[PDB]
């Protein structure tokens, strides 16, 4: 589906948490994680 | 072009073609060693792999 942007900006902290989320199975991509805050 | 060395924004040492590195696209225009900024190996792989994703240094965030 549709997305609010074509660039999602990650700080180191945010990228690290997002990657944890994906390895957990909670999300499929760090982009999905980003969209929920 | 001109022959140059691109220093890490953290440690100020050379970032070369076999370093694992990121680039701040939000303003400072510095390359950084992945290690110097605290990026996990997994976060680095996922940023690089996701075409919609972009990294930012701590100074440029605000
Ligand atoms: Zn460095
Ligand atoms: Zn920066």
């Amino acid at each position: 589906g549709a997305m609010a942007n074509h660039i999602f900006v990650f700080s180191t902290q945010l990228a690290n948490k997002g990657a944890e989320s994906v390895l957990s199975g909670q999300f499929q991509t760090i982009i999905a994680y980003h969209c929920t805050q | 072009g001109a022959m140059a060395i691109y220093p890490c924004g953290m440690c100020h040492k050379e970032v070369n073609d076999n370093d694992e590195a990121v680039f701040c696209e939000s303003g400072c225009n510095f390359f950084f060693h992945r290690t110097c900024v605290g990026l996990t190996e997994a976060a680095f792989q996922m940023l690089n792999k996701e075409v919609f994703a972009e990294w930012c240094c701590d100074k440029c965030v605000s």
